[PDB]
């Protein structure tokens, strides 16, 4: 069911923030995944639709690129959470393990 | 490339009209494939059934005189121990053709009746002074296709393409959506500003051809078009309806659309959803069987839509497919007059 | 032609356990799909039509689900009669066309 | 534009529980409720969508008769009934909605957030 | 008084494309034909192009047909020219002409708007 | 590749019809050609007016109330100082649109009638209560094609290739033959077990084309049988019919077929076999005559069959004539009213 | 190949005809290129309105018993406060559907009038005992091509190059000229000694294509005449026009033909010169304007000719050009009964 | 595309002068002629339309004339006004095409 893999720890870098995540996809895509960033007191916040757009209120030097299985996202804003990644392809939607970072 | 036929997926209701309802179908698709990028959504699409219109199924009473519908409301009652009205969902201005030139626009708040083209005779509604159009919505889900960020079109659940190019916004029960061109109705506010759609319906003037879609297309397009309006002005002419000609008013491609067909002498409409046939065997798997909707499709008095047939001898008689056989019926070509639906 | 992807290829369980079984199709099969469960040596038979319903003289356990692209087939509790090749075919479109077949077998220590 | 969720709630195993979301400023008959839940650690999975104009839903297969999603309509909140053992399912469930069309699959304004046991 | 104003016209390289806008005013625009008109720098004017009082119908010079694609926006009463492949001897001030409601001929024009095609 | 036109070498008698006993023309040709060793062979074919059906020449008479059939009889005597019928030689059982769904099939020994459609009325056979079918056969000679021993066809008298691929055994007046799919009867043994003839005679289905026979020319042969189907759908829509449209009903190809003409409104038909024209020389030699079967064929009132006709300045107007011609003649297109041939 | 339209460059009075005057067009074009050398020249032709034929614009009285004509006459002054006929200018007798098989050659000398073809009503010229057919000519200018001596054609006014194949010598009023095949008369006297022009008018056969005009061209010619043949029967087997089966009556080639349209339910033709259309926004400036011989043309209740209306949103609908658009019009499907012009 | 000529390109003359334009077409163009006058940086205004009729507000002194081949535009009394490029348009046939254009100039000792 579309299943979406990645590496659940990242070192933090602080203000250095060129740290890439990769989130992949077992089927075919397209461009249908979306990065999220949940705080741990926090509820989650969608960053990247599409995997390549900007949605409303996201920072200027966050962006995002990808498309068929590779969907990898560098962080670039504290803001050091766990990013999770889903697919919007196909349902049922299926989100990804998280790299807390 | 048209299909050898095109069998409806889902088939509405059947409403009464007359030959002057009649319309040749949009035989026209729109590929719409610059775009490549496909993301998952989930909408309520317009039931089939109300795509075209909304129906208020009415009556007429006559008095004569002018009569006052207290008498007609119990006139009524006695008789059944009808004459449907058409909607517009941007003014909520009723539509018929008993109504003078259509446009009765004061319905609730103007006035509780609009009389009939005839001085005499009034229609009244059958439910209470208003318009309800809100439980019309079904859910179904589809694959964006939106380039960069303006949507080209999506594929529905039945796997066919369907373009927003050209589309129109309109509102049905507070819910903005699209009218696409095509006739259906798709909840989707992707649009940014595209123009509010005007009160011309889809009688209006589909265009889509203009923009020059490879004219040896729009050669057969309008040969099609033109063996349609043949048969359509056929039946105006002569006042009744075959089964072969009623054969030609089938649309040609999948998609939304009308179908036809005759109950008792009545000329009969209905919201389809047609999809492409690739061989007889898909339709008609057993003698006396047509499959639609993955049934055995229920004929009345042996007639079931779009000039198909129960033989004499029990086979399904497909017009299009007795053709191809180079077999004759001569249940295929008998005329019946078809009646007028509104006399007054 | 659409592919119906049927997985796992192989499926080993015990009696008594529930089989669940998946068809995915290539595109929207809307609910046209069929089981059909063949043992060696023998003609095959249709368990579920329609992806729901069951057909005739078919035990009870034998249940079909989904619609469009994924569907599944789960034998509430398997017998020894059960352990077969079980196929998933779809008609929406022309040709007919069927899954690769999932094999249901014993498991042992 | 917000979502409103208890935050806790206590239940032992075995028993019947309902959820619900309070919320206003997008007349809530438009945008597909999209339920989803996250185990401690193990990742966001979907549980599945309501729409409210109608009540109708679509669920998750590996999850479908777990819970069951309704709605009001009156009230602008909509509710998730489960029908399990508490055990296993002890997790934060968020109830969200998409804002670039009215029901697509990622969620721009999520809930507060509640924790089942 | 019938006003039209087209703008758009600039200095463009070869092969490139421009896009033409003329602005109507004074009168019923949706009933009305316009032409695109066209004068090379001495040398006589040229029709280039004309759109249907409704859009649905458009046709173009020989010299033209292929590579420009006339448009109307009756809502906004603005007369378009989509110039494509535009080649060096595509310069020229181009006017929108207003045909007459029955005649052949164009009773009103524009000012012109100059177009060069030069890299 | 069909012929410019095409001529009766053998037409039969004229008998009466309706406009509902119209049928298409197969203008299908089967060339069987796999077989090379031709060998001599004398048979007796059956009789030009007999290959469709056998008829009665019967009467309706009415009293209303039942009538005893003896008065009737002395009434019919007195009248004159009609009403034909068919029957299936596998059984004997009379066909006739006043028989409600035809098939009377007690003539001698279950009845000495059967009564119409219409209840009041009855219809009597004009000969005593039996079937004379044994003097309806002409002889002929030909050059048998049968291959190592199973025979493909024959070539006739007429150089006409005729096949038998899908004959059916029927037996005649003790003379067991078989029944061509192109209608003619041939009084030959040679088939060892072919299937018996079933009773739906010409009117089941012919096949001969889902073998694919060179699609492309099954392509011309659906848009032949498509023009014939407008015309026999428009004359059954508006009731009448026009020499124009008499000339769509033409076999295209040689064989056996149906020739068709207008005699005082009377809508005719008569057994033909026709053969190719290959110029318009061939039939029309001198100013007002037209060749059929070696003489100026006799025209009544001016019309021949298949809607030729003479025109004012005494031309013989062959509707594919004249179009070849661009020449153009209301006489061509004047609509005839056909009453109705069996009111009861 | 024909133009995507033609429009009468000059259109003659409007005249009413019943449905069996109605014709198909010549579409044929003879170009008779084999000669270069041009020389100007000056003629009088035939006056739009009076190439066809000559008016008498008579009435019909009725008495029942045989009237005088002198109390019809003052019955027909009481009644305003009619009934054409036509000439045959070799002979002078008068043409009309009322005159048995036409032909009434004593008007002046042989009688003072004519019986119709009903024996109790006649008819009356309105104009005096004689005929007047001499102010029908208009000046025109043209370049003559005659090879060494013989002339092929002239190129006239409108740039159209009408032959002088075929050409028949016809005299009217004194100046002897010729009747082109094309329908025009032309006050030439270059032929030495072509045929007297025999009295079958234009009805007679036009040839031009015996010649074998490029057997390819004649192809789609004899389709076209096909489809306004099959346009014409359905006319006149419904006795029904509407503005889709008008519009085939229209000429596909510029030069003489004849326009039609419905006015106030009756049938009517005139005199048109078509000339080639290249665009529909020749035809069509704005938004309810038809370009006709440089001006507006105007409207009676909303129909121009040749099919051409006014819609309901104001918009000319031309049959051919909705056609190719793609766009349906109930307004051009429309069979309007046409009463028959001379009952008596 | 039928070539409209004009001669001749350059007509000097003086004001309070008559001035006689001609326009030649390749082919007759019956009386569908018009005439605009057209000066340096300013909206070609349309003079005369059907070679005949004057447009509104055009000052009487120009007057068409001719039909089919040859035509002609005369200015009564050239007004200091009146020194502009003058063309002339024809649609009889598709394209509509205009004249080379005939350019009126004020003389000199």
């Amino acid at each position: 069911d579309i299943v979406m893999t990645q590496s659940h720890k990242f070192m933090s870098t602080s203000i250095g923030d060129r740290v890439s995540i990769t989130c992949k996809a077992s089927q075919d895509v397209s461009t249908a995944v979306a990065w999220y960033r949940q705080k741990p007191g926090q509820s989650p916040k969608l960053l990247i639709y599409s995997a390549s757009y900007r949605s409303t209120g996201v920072p200027d030097r966050f962006t995002g690129s990808g498309s068929g299985t590779d969907f990898t996202f560098t962080i670039s804003s504290e803001d050091l959470a766990v990013f999770y990644c889903q697919q919007h392809y196909s349902a049922p939607l299926t989100f990804g393990a998280g790299t807390k970072l | 490339k048209f299909p050898i036929y095109t069998i409806p997926d889902k088939l509405g209701p059947w409403s009464p009209i007359d030959i002057h309802h009649l319309s040749c179908p949009n035989n026209l698709v729109v590929e719409d494939e610059g775009c490549t990028n496909l993301s998952g959504f989930s909408y309520m699409e317009l039931k089939v059934g109300y795509i075209s219109a909304i129906k208020m199924n009415g009556f007429t009473c006559t008095g004569h005189f002018r009569p006052t519908p207290d008498a007609c409301r119990a006139a009524y009652n006695w008789k059944m121990a009808p004459s449907v009205a058409d909607l517009d969902p941007y003014d909520r201005s009723l539509h018929s053709p008993v109504f003078p030139g259509g446009n009765c626009s004061g319905v609730a708040v103007s006035s509780t009746y609009c009389s009939t083209n005839h001085d005499y005779t009034i229609w009244m509604p059958e439910n209470p002074r208003l318009g309800m159009s809100c439980d019309i919505f079904t859910n179904s889900r589809g694959k964006r296709a939106s380039k960069g960020s303006e949507t080209c079109g999506f594929v529905d659940e039945r796997g066919l393409y369907k373009s927003l190019k050209g589309a129109c916004k309109l509102k049905l029960c507070g819910v903005l959506g699209l009218r696409l061109m095509d006739g259906t109705w798709v909840a989707m506010q992707t649009s940014n500003e595209t123009k509010w759609c005007p009160p011309g319906q889809l009688v209006n003037l589909h265009d889509f051809r203009s923009d020059e879609i490879e004219p040896l297309v729009v050669e057969e397009l309008v040969k099609k078009r033109e063996e349609c309006l043949d048969a359509l002005e056929s039946i105006m002419t002569t006042k009744s309806v075959s089964f072969r000609r009623l054969s030609h008013l089938r649309k040609l491609v999948p998609g939304f659309g009308k179908a036809y067909t005759i109950f008792n002498k009545t000329l009969m409409e209905a919201d389809a959803h047609y999809k492409s046939v690739r061989t007889w065997n898909e339709i008609i798997p057993s003698k006396g069987c047509l499959r639609v909707g993955g049934r055995c499709h229920p004929h009345v008095n042996g007639v079931f839509f779009n000039g198909i047939i129960l033989g004499p001898d029990g086979n399904v008689l497909i017009p299009e497919m007795q053709s191809s056989l180079l077999q004759q019926h001569m249940e295929l070509l008998v005329s019946s007059v078809i009646p007028l639906m509104h006399p007054l | 032609e659409i592919v119906l992807t049927q997985s796992p290829a192989t499926l080993s369980l015990s009696p008594g356990e529930r089989a669940t079984l998946s068809c995915r199709a290539s595109q929207s099969v809307s609910s046209y799909l069929a089981w059909y469960q063949q043992k060696p040596g023998q003609a095959p038979r249709l368990l579920i039509y329609d992806a729901s319903n069951r057909a005739t003289g078919i035990p009870a356990r034998f249940s079909g689900s989904g619609s469009g692209t994924d569907f599944t087939l789960t034998i509430s509790s398997l017998e020894p009669e059960d352990f077969a090749v079980y196929s998933c075919q779809q008609r929406n479109n022309w040709p007919p066309t069927f899954g690769g077949g999932t094999k249901v077998e014993i498991k042992r220590a | 534009v917000q979502l409103q969720q208890p935050g806790a709630e206590l239940l032992k195993p075995g028993t019947s529980m309902k959820l619900s979301c309070k919320a206003s400023g997008y007349t809530f008959s438009n945008y597909w409720m999209h339920w989803v839940k996250l185990r401690p650690g193990q990742g966001f999975e979907w549980i599945g969508e309501i729409n409210p104009f109608n009540g109708g839903t679509n669920f998750n297969e590996k999850f479908k008769s777990k819970a069951t999603l309704t709605v009001d309509r009156s009230s602008s909140t909509a509710y998730m009934q489960l029908s399990s053992v508490t055990s296993e399912d002890s997790a934060v469930y968020y109830c969200t909605i998409p804002l670039s069309d009215y029901g697509d699959w990622f969620f721009a304004v999520w809930g507060a957030g509640t924790t089942v046991t | 008084e019938v006003q039209l104003v087209e703008s758009g016209g600039g200095v463009v390289q070869p092969g490139r494309s421009l896009r033409l806008s003329c602005a109507a005013s004074g009168f019923t625009f949706s009933t009305y034909a316009m032409h695109w008109v066209r004068q090379a720098p001495g040398k006589g004017l040229e029709w280039v192009a004309v759109v249907s009082y409704d859009g649905r119908t458009k046709d173009y010079a020989d010299s033209v047909k292929g590579r420009f694609t006339i448009s109307r926006d009756n809502s906004k009463n603005t007369l378009y020219l989509q110039m494509n492949s535009l080649r060096t001897e595509d310069t020229a001030v181009y006017f929108c002409a207003r045909e007459r409601f029955s005649g052949a001929y164009f009773d009103y024009w524009g000012q012109g708007t100059l177009v060069t095609v030069s890299s």
